[PDB]
């Protein structure tokens, strides 16, 4: 979509993987401000929010916090405090045309400087003198939407750049979205400490022949001492016994 | 709403479409230039008028905004460009019949036809031929009377044209508030801005000679060094007390002296300083060439050059039915596009003009910064010189030999030196006279108080104090000699040329001295310092955005114009002209001519 009428995602309860977009040569600029990228598939927050469209190549550095421009003040403003990443990549090849991208447009009037997370799309003539703008533009009239030039040949700063912002927001609800968890291998009959879905212990793993019913995870005997469990993905019934000890 | 942010709003709007729009019309003369066909002629017009017919608008809205007391001198000086009347200022008929002069004029002078008596069906024009067989002979009668008669179906039916085209170039001078078009020429050298910067256009009148005397006792030493060679030359053609005259110069203006310097060797037993046949040996193609002229520009300082140039642009051989004129030039289309035109060989000279032209497109990348009203250098003259500061560099024999040229054993010495210098002094200070008459003369007749008839006359004796030349045939008033010259029709003012060989002299000076260079400045080489490429750059990238005086700050302490590094440079062939004519004595005498 447009810079000033950039596209707005809202993504939620699924699982997402960063280190996959992470570990790709194809994205010109990959910023992130709110933590490491590798550290981002630990922690998680409740929904994901994108800002997506295409811009100037120079403009890039204008969408950051803590800066200010005709982009970052006029089409689309983000915080000082903003939580996230943004990913920009070359669109040269594709968004630039031949005969001219004028299908993209800008805005460069505006009355106030736009705020953060916030989206103007406003047509209305400018005004920059006293003489009031009554329709057809006069003296003191100004467009605020001007077009794009972007051609094969405009060298790298005019090559128009997709970019894509993405902030993350953990209101007091419950996670929706978290990053992948990985499984080891499960062995039996051995002395080791375990971490099942989150249910810690060691001990020894053995199989058994108790019946759950279908919707348990696990078992306590007496005075609430875990025996059993479910494995998350074989879904069947391994028992467990302490490592043996004395005197 | 002060009117400031309504003319920077103005500006604003004004720009971006501004841009766009050049950028095509340049892409499309581009594409002409290297696609020489009938379809690219026709979109100039659908681009040409265009240009005017976005331009005249904002120039007819560029009248109402009060261009008085905008406080940014920035925003001012980028609005002055929009205000100007230019020649819109005339009636309809006045400026049409100014158009249909200069089309006229200039037409004639290109189409210069002399026949021989013998065999008057094959005329010769200003295209090899004449020209070529004259300046390159020894001899009096063919070259004289070649000199006749261009002056004579030139300047014959031009003398009237001439008169009338400037007086209405005065007339509209006085249009738009200047007593004179000379100082409508000057206005390039006038700035009324920041104090201690400021300069008028009288005063440069009197600071061009007053540099220009300083090489009076220099020029002329080789002059008298020439006529010594004239005496070698010419069996009592010019007397020792006299000059020589205008078509012995070795060309029908004299401008230079490189026609005559194989005549006036000082030293023909070392050959000059030639590597071609390394290059040719060594299998140098243009790519090649590119390549070392890029990196001794990264080593001097300035950023490395960009991709996409090397592939739209034209570089070499345009050859087949896809034809294309490679006269040596730098295009800046705008929009972030640099591209070269011309024809790179295998030879010094090839690599010389493209470290020329890709000089250009660097100093056009520096200001390139700068807003479309200001991507351009300070004055006419910088960007010339700048663009010949790197050739001058790129042709010193230590850099020949570091990139190795020259051989690794190679050995110079004080005669291959003193040959070098002279012959550069030949064309270098041997133009300097001529340039610094022909603009004295164009600011008289602009001015106009020379009457009609002090056109010929005066002018053929005061070429007799300055360049040194008598009278070969008489001219009193059936032609126009210094009319009938290529920047007297064209309206092109005349001083750049002399302030692009002082301007490049200071700067190649200035960076020798913070160069960390050694000897001689002829020998001066500022490759591997990057010092002096940045300091280069903190020059250039100011562009338009500040005065010329200011400007001139960085790489040289002094903001005016001075001699000394015209004296510096030829300082070996001074002290060998001063024991070298000795037995004749220095300067001419005006009174001798050829018949008389
Ligand atoms: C988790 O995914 C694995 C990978 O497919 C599943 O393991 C296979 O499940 C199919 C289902 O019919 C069996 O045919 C294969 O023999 C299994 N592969 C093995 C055991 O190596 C596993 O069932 C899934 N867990 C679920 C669905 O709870
Ligand atoms: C301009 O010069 C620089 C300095 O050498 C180039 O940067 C390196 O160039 C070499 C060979 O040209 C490459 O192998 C390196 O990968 C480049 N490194 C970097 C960080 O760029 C630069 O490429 C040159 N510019 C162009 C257009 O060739
Ligand atoms: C050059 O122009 C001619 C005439 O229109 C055209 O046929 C040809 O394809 C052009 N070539 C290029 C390389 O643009």
């Amino acid at each position: 979509a447009s810079v000033y009428a950039w596209n707005r995602k809202r993504i939620s309860n699924c699982v997402a993987d960063y280190s996959v977009l992470y570990n790709s040569a194809s994205f010109s600029t990959f910023k992130c401000y709110g933590v490491s990228p590798t550290k981002l598939n630990d922690l998680c927050f409740t929904n994901v929010y994108a800002d997506s469209f295409v811009i100037r190549g120079d403009e890039v550095r204008q969408i950051a916090p803590g800066q200010t421009g005709k982009i970052a003040d006029y089409n689309y403003k983000l915080p000082d405090d903003f939580t996230g990443c943004v990913i920009a990549w070359n669109s040269n090849n594709l968004d630039s045309k031949v005969g001219g991208n004028y299908n993209y447009r800008y805005r460069l009037f505006r009355k106030s400087n736009l705020k953060p997370f916030e989206r103007d799309i406003s047509t209305e003539i400018y005004q920059a003198g006293s003489k009031p703008c009554n329709g057809v533009e006069g003296f003191n009239c100004y467009f605020p939407l001007q077009s794009y030039g972007f051609q094969p040949t405009n060298g790298v700063g005019y090559q128009p750049y997709r970019v894509v912002v993405l902030s993350f927001e953990l209101l007091h609800a419950p996670a929706t979205v978290c990053g992948p968890k990985k499984s080891t291998n499960l062995v039996k009959n051995k002395c080791v400490n375990f971490n099942f879905n989150g249910l810690t212990g060691t001990g020894v793993l053995t199989e058994s022949n108790k019946k759950f019913l279908p919707f348990q995870q696990f078992g306590r005997d007496i005075a609430d001492t875990t025996d059993a469990v479910r494995d998350p993905q074989t879904l069947e019934i391994l028992d467990i016994t302490p490592c043996s000890f004395g005197g | 709403s002060t009117i400031e942010e309504q003319a920077k709003t103005f500006l604003d709007k004004f720009n971006h479409e501004a841009e766009d729009l050049f950028y095509q019309s340049s892409l499309a003369s581009w594409n002409y230039n290297t696609n020489i066909t009938e379809e690219n002629v026709q979109n100039m017009n659908n681009a040409g008028d265009k240009w005017s017919a976005f331009l005249k608008e904002q120039s007819t809205l560029a009248q109402m905004y009060p261009l008085q007391e905008i406080q940014n001198l920035t925003v001012k000086l980028q609005l002055q460009a929009l205000q100007q009347n230019g020649s819109s200022v005339l009636s309809e008929d006045k400026s049409k019949r100014l158009n249909t002069i200069l089309n006229t004029m200039s037409t004639i002078y290109s189409t210069g036809k002399v026949c021989n008596p013998d065999n008057p069906q094959e005329c010769l024009l200003l295209e090899p031929g004449l020209n070529e067989i004259m300046a390159n002979s020894l001899d009096y009668n063919e070259r004289l009377w070649a000199w006749e008669s261009w002056r004579s179906e030139v300047g014959k039916q031009l003398r009237p044209l001439y008169e009338e085209y400037v007086v209405l170039k005065n007339e509209m001078a006085r249009a738009n508030h200047y007593e004179d078009y000379g100082d409508y020429w000057r206005g390039d050298y006038e700035v009324n801005g920041v104090d201690g910067y400021d300069y008028s256009r009288g005063q440069l009148i009197e600071d061009v000679e007053h540099t220009f005397e300083e090489i009076k006792p220099l020029y002329e030493h080789l002059h008298a060094y020439v006529r010594a060679k004239l005496m070698n030359a010419y069996p009592s053609y010019i007397s020792p007390i006299g000059c020589l005259p205008a078509h012995l110069l070795g060309d029908m203006w004299g401008r230079f002296w490189t026609n005559l310097y194989s005549l006036t060797v000082p030293f023909g037993q070392k050959p000059n300083i030639d590597v071609t046949d390394a290059m040719v040996d060594q299998a140098w193609d243009a790519q090649r060439i590119f390549k070392e002229a890029e990196k001794f520009f990264v080593s001097v300082g300035l950023p490395n050059m960009t991709q996409g140039f090397w592939e739209n642009s034209m570089l070499t051989d345009p050859g087949n039915v896809q034809k294309a004129v490679c006269h040596p030039t730098a295009w800046d289309l705008g929009k972030g596009d640099f591209r070269i035109l011309m024809c790179t060989k295998v030879t010094m000279d090839d690599f010389l003009t493209a470290h020329h032209e890709m000089g250009h497109i660097q100093y056009d990348m520096a200001y390139a910064a700068q807003p479309f009203l200001l991507r351009n250098g300070a004055n006419e003259g910088f960007h010339e010189a700048v663009g010949e500061i790197m050739s001058l560099s790129a042709a010193t024999p230590k850099h020949l030999k570091s990139i190795g040229l020259l051989s690794p054993d190679f050995q110079e010495d004080n005669e291959t030196e003193i040959n070098f210098l002279l012959k550069q002094a030949l064309t270098i200070v041997g133009t300097l006279p001529f340039t610094y008459m022909l603009e004295k003369w164009r600011w008289m007749v602009f001015k106009g108080e020379i009457p009609k008839d002090q056109w010929m006359k005066k002018w053929w004796e005061m070429k007799r104090e300055i360049v040194g030349v008598v009278e070969p045939v008489p001219h009193d008033e059936t032609y126009c000699d210094p009319a009938s010259l290529f920047h007297v029709s064209n309206d092109y003012s005349f001083i750049r040329y002399y302030t692009r060989t002082l301007y490049q002299f200071q700067f190649q000076e200035a960076l020798c001295q913070a160069a960390k260079h050694e000897g001689p400045l002829h020998k001066c080489d500022i490759s591997n310092s990057t010092e002096a490429g940045q300091k280069l750059f903190n020059m250039l990238r100011l562009g338009k955005s500040e005065p010329w005086t200011l400007a001139l700050e960085n790489v040289v302490g002094a903001k005016n114009m001075n001699v000394r590094p015209l004296l510096n440079y030829f300082e070996p062939l001074f002290t060998w002209l001063k024991d070298q004519n000795k037995n004749s004595f220095v300067g001419w005498s005006t009174d001798w001519s050829p018949y008389a």
